[PDB]
């Protein structure tokens, strides 16, 4: 495999995209965060749908290939690492190679 | 499965003639129930028309039920035979005449005797009411 | 006056409803002995049944998005490439090298793509593998060693290597998506018109009437015309980057065809295998060369941006180019004849157009038109389905490949904002928005024929 | 010629506009009554269709039937409705609703109605049965 | 509607649970209710088995109809069962055997009770017509 970027760059508030690329064969997905090391933080509950956590400001949408996370509002925890989760080829699970995330400028 | 009365359903063929005898024994007339490829063709055109015979058969139940008839066999309501009714009588019908021959005096009344029904029917429904508007 | 409880059957309501659908095709357009790919395989014929019951006291909210039918508008051409996908043929296994700087060529070509190469380090490092022509065609040459390179075979390192070959089928078929009794669509179609809030003029219909769905990256060509106005649609209309769909009352060309005639240079090397080398000497000056006729192309944006107008009051139009990356962004991409096209179309997105109380600052046309004309890219390795990392290679061919057709929308974005500098920059965006284009007049619903209400009358007891 | 929402399903895709008349006219509705060889493919997904129309009918019918009503495409019963879900004027539902505004201004109580309906139909037909069960 | 639980109409899955047991199973089993080629022959057969489902459960429904019994699943009627055959008293029934075995009790009878049901649904129209046609 789940091929990913290593990293994008865009400014403080503004908006951008990380997207897992590979043999994105599985089409429910999910998406997760990392930053500082700190215990992994969830994003997408299943690929268009987020909970509690940033309910506004990240966004959840659909492609076949580009299983795709889309970002507004960007802000200093944007420095973070960033990974998608399809369900895998059954019974199976997976990640994929993670985004350092730089927000630049 | 089953063999053929002129039709899958309906099941003309005791014919009766007198509809004396016919109409009571109406229950027993009913209560006894390329190689191959082109097999297609000579599948799909006579399903049509079994599937649009049933169809056909669900046309039949609708009016049944528009009637308050439900299932039944032999059917009745409130609606009179009010006298101008062709005068031919009980005892002058059924011994003397062929549901062919019936039909062939009775075919002019028939939206007419449906439209009774209908309206018959419908009142009997809110008739009721004048014993159960009780609030 | 009491309240029993009474109910109702063969009653009118529909649900909001998500299914999936079967697709209709013309059953003449593929032919009886070209079995076993997609559309002579499971894609049926079509019986075309117009039948527009018309309906008073019908009041339905609609939005463009809300429809689902947009996703199979995506799939089922994976199963057309999978049904036909050629093999990796000996020459191309691995990652060979080619060297060339001039072309391997029988003349002097004239054309700026075909700088051909020989296979160099070749699988048997033999010179009947070697020697064969590698045709160019302008998206070549990934470099392999830091001077004078000796250039990777580019196909070699992602997922599908396949090849187009003139026998395998692409065509634009009329095509209908549709769905069984019971569930119907609802065609919506007041001049008011909307796809936005309530509507004033639907009916039911068995399917869409046919279209021809095929991808681009700004042009709308060959799309279905609207009728007396031009038309915008974008949402939320407080969002700034999400796509803008253009629509048009009027229509306008793209000034070339694809002209590059070529030999039918094929080379049979490997066991009932090919490599399409398909160019040389005949047509060798014959680039895309695309033109544009100012006087109705600016009539149509100027009209566009009077219509801009009404979303944007009292303030002055702008436009800026279309993105880089894959390049196809800033120019387009559509199939004909196994061919594709990219020249130059961000040169035309341009001006401070007015929209002051103005009789002047909208034009350059001239009345005499100028036919001005723009730089052009091909490809000959083809990513032959977007955002997927598949890759296929296609034959350059002889004579007049003929498309040159016509434009019925824009795809369109916003770009932030300013004091009364309102602005633009053409195409890009999610390629799903192409199908968006007319199916704002259609959704599907499920028929749910019975329900109840309360009476002041009482069942026999 | 015949009633169509689909070739029998809902007898006139049009609404009558109005919870009242409409319903009446319903029940009158009611009652007033190469290129072959993948075409030969073609003729499969309209059987389909007429097939599914009459499986979503006869589940729909069967829902009737347990509630203690067959045909009678309007039916009476003995539950109550408490005067708590809208309770708009009834000649204003019947004059200014379509069931196509019932759909929002009512609906999801359905699965209670439906409780009630059978609950109410089951105890009911018992209650007399036993009144009757003594000897 | 729903992919196949096993069984198709008649939706046999309380199998063999007791007969008292099965009577709410089953009121709840209701209330809740080549690359082409020859892919698309093997299309018409199963469907034609759809049709024949449908062909026997309303040549079977008729039946009920001539019991005067509408799909209301309790159907029941002053014929009197009579106890000497199998004699086991009420709870002695529905708590013990499967149905899969009240058929090897009883089967046999069956062809006269039918009888008996068809000529008492005819006397409890006749019994109230008789003292109608006292005029
Ligand atoms: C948008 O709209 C345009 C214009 O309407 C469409 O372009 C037309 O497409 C059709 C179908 O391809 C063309 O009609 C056919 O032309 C054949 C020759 O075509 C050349 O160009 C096509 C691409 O369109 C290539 O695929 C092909 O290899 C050629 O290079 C004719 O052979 C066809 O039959 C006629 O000729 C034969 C002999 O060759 C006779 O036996 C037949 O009886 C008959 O006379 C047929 O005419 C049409 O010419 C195109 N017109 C133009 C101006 O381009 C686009 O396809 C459409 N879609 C898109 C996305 O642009
Ligand atoms: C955008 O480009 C497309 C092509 O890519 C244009 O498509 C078609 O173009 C023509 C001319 O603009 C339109 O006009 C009609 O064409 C038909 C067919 O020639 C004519 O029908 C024929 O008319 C004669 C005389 O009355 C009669 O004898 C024939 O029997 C009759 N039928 C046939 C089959 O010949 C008709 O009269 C018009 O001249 C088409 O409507 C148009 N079709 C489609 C599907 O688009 C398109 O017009 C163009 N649009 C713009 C705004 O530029
Ligand atoms: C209703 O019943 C009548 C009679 O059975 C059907 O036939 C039509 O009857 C009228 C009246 O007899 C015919 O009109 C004229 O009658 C006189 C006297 O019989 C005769 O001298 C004239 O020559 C003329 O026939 C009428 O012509 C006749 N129709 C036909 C086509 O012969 C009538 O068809 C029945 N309608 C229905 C809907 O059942
Ligand atoms: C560039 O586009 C413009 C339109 O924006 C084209 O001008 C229009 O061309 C048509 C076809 O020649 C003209 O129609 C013809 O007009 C003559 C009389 O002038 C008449 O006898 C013919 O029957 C026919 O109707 C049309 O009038 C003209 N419009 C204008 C405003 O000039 C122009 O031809 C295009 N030029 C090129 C090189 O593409
Ligand atoms: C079904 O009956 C309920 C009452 O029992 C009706 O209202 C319920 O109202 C709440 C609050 O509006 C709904 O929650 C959420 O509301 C927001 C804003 O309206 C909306 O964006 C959310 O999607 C969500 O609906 C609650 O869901 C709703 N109950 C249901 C089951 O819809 C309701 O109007 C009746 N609905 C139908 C379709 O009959
Ligand atoms: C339902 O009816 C049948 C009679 O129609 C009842 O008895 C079964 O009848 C068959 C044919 O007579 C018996 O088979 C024969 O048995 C004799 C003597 O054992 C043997 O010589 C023959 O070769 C043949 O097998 C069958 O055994 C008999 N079954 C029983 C259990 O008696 C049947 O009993 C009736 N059902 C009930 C539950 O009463
Ligand atoms: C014509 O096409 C070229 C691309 O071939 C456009 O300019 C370049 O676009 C790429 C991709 O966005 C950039 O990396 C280059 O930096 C651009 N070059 C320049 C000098 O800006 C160009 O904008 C198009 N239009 C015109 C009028 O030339
Ligand atoms: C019955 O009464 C109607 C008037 O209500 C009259 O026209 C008709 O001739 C009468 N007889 C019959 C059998 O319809
Ligand atoms: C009736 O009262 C019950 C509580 O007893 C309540 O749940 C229900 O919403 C009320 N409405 C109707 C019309 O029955
Ligand atoms: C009921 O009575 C009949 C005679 O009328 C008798 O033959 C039968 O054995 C009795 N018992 C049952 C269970 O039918």
């Amino acid at each position: 495999a789940l091929t990913q970027p290593p990293s994008v760059s865009k400014s403080l508030e503004q908006s951008v995209t990380i997207s897992c690329t590979g043999t994105t064969t599985g089409n429910s997905v999910s998406w997760y965060q990392c930053h500082s090391g700190t215990a992994p933080r969830l994003l997408i509950y299943d690929v268009n749908k987020r909970p509690s956590g940033v309910s506004d400001r990240f966004s959840g949408s659909k492609s076949h290939n580009t299983a795709s996370l889309t970002i507004f509002g960007l802000q200093a925890e944007d420095e973070a690492d960033y990974y998608c989760g399809s369900y895998g080829s059954g019974g199976s699970l997976l990640f994929g190679g993670g985004t350092r995330l730089t927000v630049l400028g | 499965a089953v063999g053929i009365g002129a039709v899958f359903l309906g099941f003309l063929g005791a014919a009766g003639s007198t509809m004396g005898a016919a109409s009571m024994t109406l229950t027993v007339q009913a209560r006894n129930l390329q190689h191959l490829l082109k097999l297609t063709v000579w599948g799909i055109k006579q399903l049509q028309a079994r599937v649009l015979a049933v169809e056909r058969y669900l046309r039949d139940q609708q009016l049944l039920g528009i009637w308050g008839c439900s299932g039944k066999l032999i059917c009745c309501t409130n609606v009179p035979w009010n006298s101008s009714w062709s005068n031919r009588n009980l005892s002058e019908i059924w011994d003397n005449m062929t549901w062919l021959q019936w039909d062939k005096e009775i075919s002019n009344y028939t939206q007419i005797i449906y439209g009774l029904l209908e309206e018959s029917q419908n009142q009997q429904e809110k008739n009721e009411q004048d014993l159960l508007a009780l609030d | 006056e009491n309240l029993w409880v009474t109910v109702y059957y063969g009653v009118p309501v529909w649900k909001e409803a998500k299914t999936t659908l079967f697709c209709a095709s013309d059953a003449k357009a593929y032919e009886k002995e070209v079995h076993n790919v997609w559309a002579t395989h499971a894609c049926v014929p079509t019986d075309p049944n117009p039948q527009e019951m018309v309906l008073k006291n019908v009041t339905e909210n609609f939005n463009m998005w809300k429809n689902d039918m947009v996703d199979q508008m995506h799939e089922d051409v994976i199963s057309l490439w999978d049904q036909s996908l050629k093999p990796c043929v000996k020459l191309t296994p691995l990652c060979v090298t080619l060297n060339c700087t001039n072309a391997t060529a029988s003349n002097s070509s004239i054309i700026e793509g075909m700088k051909n190469c020989s296979f160099n380090i070749t699988t048997e490092l033999r010179d009947k593998r070697e020697k064969k022509n590698a045709l160019f065609y302008k998206l070549d040459i990934v470099q392999l060693d830091g001077n004078s390179s000796q250039y990777r075979l580019i196909n070699c390192n992602t997922s599908v290597i396949t090849q187009a070959c003139p026998k395998v089928s692409f065509d634009p078929i009329p095509i209908h998506y549709c769905a069984p009794a019971g569930y119907a669509i609802l065609k919506c179609n007041n001049k008011t018109f909307t796809g936005t809030g309530p509507c004033n003029n639907v009916s039911t219909v068995q399917c869409t009437h046919g279209i021809k769905p095929v991808v681009s990256t700004q042009l709308l060509l060959n799309g279905s015309l609207a009728e007396g106005e031009i038309i915008i649609r974008s949402e939320n209309i407080t969002n700034n980057v999400k796509t803008i769909i253009v629509h048009l009352n009027e229509s306008v060309k793209i000034e070339c065809t694809r002209p590059n005639n070529k030999t039918r240079t094929s080379i049979r090397i490997g066991p009932g295998q090919w490599f399409y080398a398909t160019g040389q000497v005949i047509g060798d000056i014959r680039e895309a060369y695309c033109n544009i006729n100012e006087s109705k192309w600016n009539e149509t944006l100027q009209r566009v941006s009077k219509k801009l107008k009404e979303y944007f009051p009292h303030k002055n139009i702008t436009f800026q180019p279309s993105s880089g990356g894959d390049l196809e962004i800033t120019t387009h991409s559509f199939n004909c004849g196994g061919e594709f096209f990219y020249c130059n179309t961000s040169s035309l997105f341009n001006r401070t157009y007015m929209a002051n109380s103005t009789d002047m600052a909208n034009s350059t046309e001239t009345n005499s038109t100028r036919t001005i004309t723009i730089h052009c890219r091909i490809k000959q390795i083809i990513n032959m389905w977007q955002e997927v990392g598949r890759a296929m290679y296609a034959p350059p061919i002889a004579g007049n490949i003929t498309c040159i057709s016509n434009i019925t929308g824009l795809l369109l974005t916003r770009d932030g904002g300013k004091n009364n500098t309102e602005t633009f920059r053409p195409g890009g965006g999610n390629m799903k928005d192409n199908w968006r284009s007319e199916l704002y007049k259609y959704k599907v619903v499920k028929i749910e024929p019975l329900g109840v209400a309360p009476t002041r009358c009482k069942r026999r007891v």
